[PDB]
């Protein structure tokens, strides 16, 4: 019911950066409030090309067994781009002749 | 016809024997008596000279030869329109007696190829494809395809031709397709298998005559000695090592057939020296199959070369890929040949980039260069994924 009264990656770019900037000024300002148990549990979250240099290098093969598949998949879209071009000479043929 | 052709090929090429020439010809002069050689008689000094080419009384007078008994003289000049007479003049003046009084329909159309048989054995091979052609339209089932299709069968044995036959062949049987048993589908088969090797197939010779009987004899057409080098020479070269244990080393036939005769020294000597990995005699074994099999065999012979050079290179991948590193003092010695020997092959071999490995020249080790998990993915999905992608681009460039 609620579609019927209806009728990506930049967002989330966006609300990724801000939560770095949401979570410095609660440091600062928890900082110049005692003067570490809050603190506490953000340094948990913070801590756990950094820890993935070991993963790094298979990680970029793994990267070209995917363009692999996008290449195959992007030389089909390419046949059919002939084919319409072929099939488009043929309705043009039709209006010469008639 | 075939045994004629067999024999008279060994007075081609020589090098060793002289009384193989003669041994052969006492075959040739037992057939000609009682069938008509003169096309293929007439052909001997047609196919290659200077050595026997150069003998004849009637079109051509000069003598060199080591065989007296390939030119014409008064005897088989008589004897030559003898055979025309009563294959010919008498078989068509009963024919044509038949065409009148509408005897039959498939008799007659059989009575026309039988004696369209004998215009090949005259030398004439314009009414015989006419009277083959007639009865052409007459073959509905394969009672009457089978004689027609054996005609044409012996353009290819008996003249050597391998243009304006399997043309015909496949012509008829594609019109009517049946194949009656398994050996009658075998003269397309064979005959497929046979005609790879005039325009060098390679692995596609073998597809048919692999899985073909070892007990396959044609006799007119093909012998039994001789169908037996083909399959097995060329069913060694095609599949690897992992369908020859499986095929080739362990058959009910193929077992059976190399203790017949011991001119085949292919599915014994060669398979057995790879299977066991011992190259200090499988060297030996190369000459012994290119001098007393390739050679004195038709169509094995038009390679030449070709076999021993490509089963060298074949045969190294087989320990390449059983070692990581190897040892040149032991492949250039201890194997049988010599160092100057060994980067002669390949020196050839390397560049062409047949095969991945690691040759060294003052530690003398062979070193194997294993793709690992690249396998088929590294250099031939870009060769192969861009190198059609060039043909793609050939018609879409230029349009029409």
């Amino acid at each position: 019911g609620v579609e019927h009264l209806l009728r990506i990656r930049l967002t989330n770019q966006l609300k990724s950066l801000k939560g770095l900037q949401s979570k410095l000024k609660d440091v600062v300002e928890y900082l110049d409030k005692v003067i570490h148990t809050i603190l506490g549990k953000l340094q948990d979250v913070f801590n756990l090309n950094n820890l993935q240099k070991a993963l790094t290098v298979k990680t970029n093969d793994e990267l070209m067994v995917i363009y692999i598949s996008n290449l195959v998949r992007s030389i089909i879209a390419f046949d059919d781009l002939i084919e319409n071009k072929i099939q488009n000479k043929k309705i043009q043929e039709q209006r010469v002749k008639d | 016809n075939y045994e004629v052709s067999e024999k008279a090929f060994l007075l081609t090429q020589s090098k060793v024997s002289i009384e193989q020439r003669k041994e052969a010809a006492e075959f040739v002069l037992a057939k000609i008596k009682e069938e008509e050689m003169a096309p293929y008689y007439k052909y001997l000094c047609e196919e290659y000279l200077v050595n026997n080419g150069q003998s004849d009384l009637e079109h051509d007078e000069k003598s060199d030869s080591l065989n007296e008994w390939i030119k014409f003289d008064q005897e088989l000049y008589n004897e030559l329109c003898k055979k025309n007479e009563s294959k010919i003049k008498e078989l068509n003046e009963k024919i044509q007696k038949l065409e009148e009084d509408d005897e039959g329909e498939l008799e007659q159309a059989q009575a026309w190829i039988n004696l369209g048989e004998y215009y090949a054995q005259i030398g004439d091979k314009d009414n015989a494809e006419k009277t083959l052609g007639k009865s052409l339209s007459k073959a509905i089932s394969t009672g009457a395809k089978i004689d027609v299709m054996l005609t044409i069968a012996r353009l290819g044995f008996f003249y050597n031709d391998q243009l304006y036959v399997k043309e015909k062949l496949e012509a008829v049987n594609s019109m009517i397709e049946k194949g009656g048993d398994w050996e009658r589908r075998n003269r397309y088969k064979t005959y497929y298998g046979i005609h790879c090797l005039a325009v060098r197939n390679f692995k596609e010779a073998a597809k048919l005559l692999v899985d073909s009987l070892a007990t396959f004899t044609s006799i007119e057409l093909t012998s039994y000695e001789s169908i037996a080098t083909y399959a097995s020479v060329t069913g060694l070269f095609t599949l690897e090592r992992t369908d020859l244990k499986s095929k080739v080393i362990d058959s009910p036939e193929l077992l059976s057939l190399i203790s017949t005769t011991a001119a085949l020294q292919s599915i014994s000597s060669l398979t057995i020296s790879l299977y066991a990995s011992d190259y200090a005699s499988y060297f030996p074994y190369l000459l012994e199959t290119y001098a007393n099999v390739l050679i004195p065999c038709k169509y094995l012979n038009r390679h030449a070369d070709f076999f021993v050079r490509e089963m060298r290179r074949k045969v190294y991948a087989q320990l390449l890929e059983s070692y990581k590193t190897l040892s040149l003092k032991s492949m250039a010695s201890a194997f049988g040949v010599s160092v100057a020997f060994l980067d002669n092959d390949l020196g050839k071999f390397i560049p062409n980039k047949q095969l991945n490995c690691v040759i060294d020249r003052v530690n003398g080790i062979v070193e194997t260069n294993r793709p690992d998990n690249k396998n088929a993915q590294y250099h031939l999905l870009v060769k192969q994924g861009d190198g059609l992608l060039t043909k793609l681009q050939k018609y879409g460039a230029a349009v029409r």
